[PDB]
């Protein structure tokens, strides 16, 4: 029983150019529970990010928030990178201030 | 008016990393939908650690509770360290494979403070495996393999002593959770909602039906047209965690250039003293 | 509290 990870990437608040935010990448759906989550600026990896302590649905499938304190700005292009034993290649959600 | 109820629930997830050391396995528990405690025991002397404002305060009340935990957990994670190589060896699956013991036990109280359901499941590899029944007298195994554990857990009588638990001190400590949490258990908080205009074209929009902040999870967000429902024509994201210990929820639906007012979008949610209709 | 208990599968 293997299953793909589904992907959002969002904000906590709407975005407001200059105005601390967080960026999240919630993956679920997925299993088992070893993956990657990545989340990238301009295609680079940030290094300070944190996640949410592993658990699962009614249905057994993991699920996981990724999260780093952002600023947002113009043309600052954020992302989330995941990959999983269920991906042949890595997955890449672009970051949409408006989903 | 609606009765609450309200539920305690733990979350164990245990798995075999072959060639990256002992097994890993990783506990938590959540009061409704609050995630208030963890246990890893990757962690360096792991112990079990508050994840809730309200579990700061629970060492005055019970100044044992940390110690008490610690020790629980740590025995959990011996006992499924074990139990991933006693199950794979129920399948004679090879020991270069990697495979996941997964648990979900807990109690649903009710308005009044006395137990409705208690319940008890085990999956392995993400399928069910072993589940205690209603009566929390018997066990159901889902495969050949797992009368293994059923029969080892009929002789040595398991069940009476789940059933005591999920009697007994869930339904105690869910109680307790609820009184300490109150403010944050016990809350309402209502969606912040707001409706939002993309332009795909110039005959073409996208309107988007936002509901930020809320908690409880649940939430019922439709879009209609003149007031027939739209389900089949919106898409409706999944909800999710905010990262604040609330959720969001959108809905959008791509509408003819012209027809924006003829639609409105409606929240239902428990903070909510009427439904809310909005409209661009 | 965590459930006290327990039995290997």
């Amino acid at each position: 029983i293997q299953r793909t990870p589904k992907i959002q990437v969002y904000s906590r608040h709407p975005a407001e150019n200059g105005k601390s935010n967080f960026l999240n990448c919630y993956v679920s759906g997925f299993h088992p529970s070893d993956i990657e989550v990545d989340l990238l600026k301009n295609g680079e990896r940030i290094e300070k990010v944190e996640h949410s302590d592993l658990s699962f649905s009614k249905d057994w499938s993991f699920y996981l928030l990724y999260y780093t304190e952002f600023t947002p700005t113009e043309k600052d292009e954020y992302a989330c990178r995941v990959n999983h034993v269920t991906l042949s290649q890595p997955k890449i959600v672009k970051w949409d201030r408006d989903m | 008016g609606s009765h609450g109820f309200h539920s305690l629930r733990y979350f164990y997830t245990a798995w075999s990393r072959p060639g990256s050391g002992e097994p890993r396995f990783v506990a938590v528990g959540y009061v409704d939908d609050t995630q208030f405690v963890r246990f890893d025991s990757d962690n360096a002397s792991p112990r079990a650690e508050p994840r809730a404002p309200w579990m700061d305060l629970v060492e005055q009340q019970d100044p044992q509770y940390w110690d008490r935990n610690t020790r629980n957990a740590r025995d959990a994670a011996q006992t499924y360290r074990v139990g991933l190589d006693n199950v794979r060896g129920y399948y004679n699956q090879s020991e270069a494979g990697s495979h996941t013991i997964q648990r979900m036990y807990g109690c649903d109280v009710g308005p009044h403070g006395r137990l409705l359901r208690g319940y008890d499941q085990l999956a392995y590899d993400g399928a069910d495996y072993i589940a205690l029944n209603e009566d929390l007298r018997s066990w159901t195994a889902a495969d050949l393999a797992a009368q293994n554990t059923r029969r080892k857990w009929e002789e040595a009588g398991y069940a009476e002593r789940d059933r005591a638990y999920l009697e007994g001190e869930c339904v105690e400590w869910l109680l307790k959770h609820l009184e300490n949490g109150r403010e944050t258990l016990l809350r309402a908080d209502p969606p912040k909602t707001h409706i939002t205009h993309h332009p795909i074209s110039d005959r073409e929009v996208t309107l988007r039906c936002w509901a930020l902040g809320f908690y409880p999870e649940e939430i019922t967000l439709t879009w209609q047209h003149d007031g027939e429902d739209q389900t089949q024509e919106m898409e409706l994201v999944e909800t999710r965690p905010d990262g604040n210990g609330a959720f969001q929820k959108w809905a959008a639906l791509v509408v003819p250039s012209g027809e924006e007012q003829r639609y409105t979008c409606h929240v239902q949610h428990e903070g909510l003293p009427q439904p809310l209709t909005l409209r661009w | 509290d965590f459930e006290k208990e327990g039995y290997s599968l």
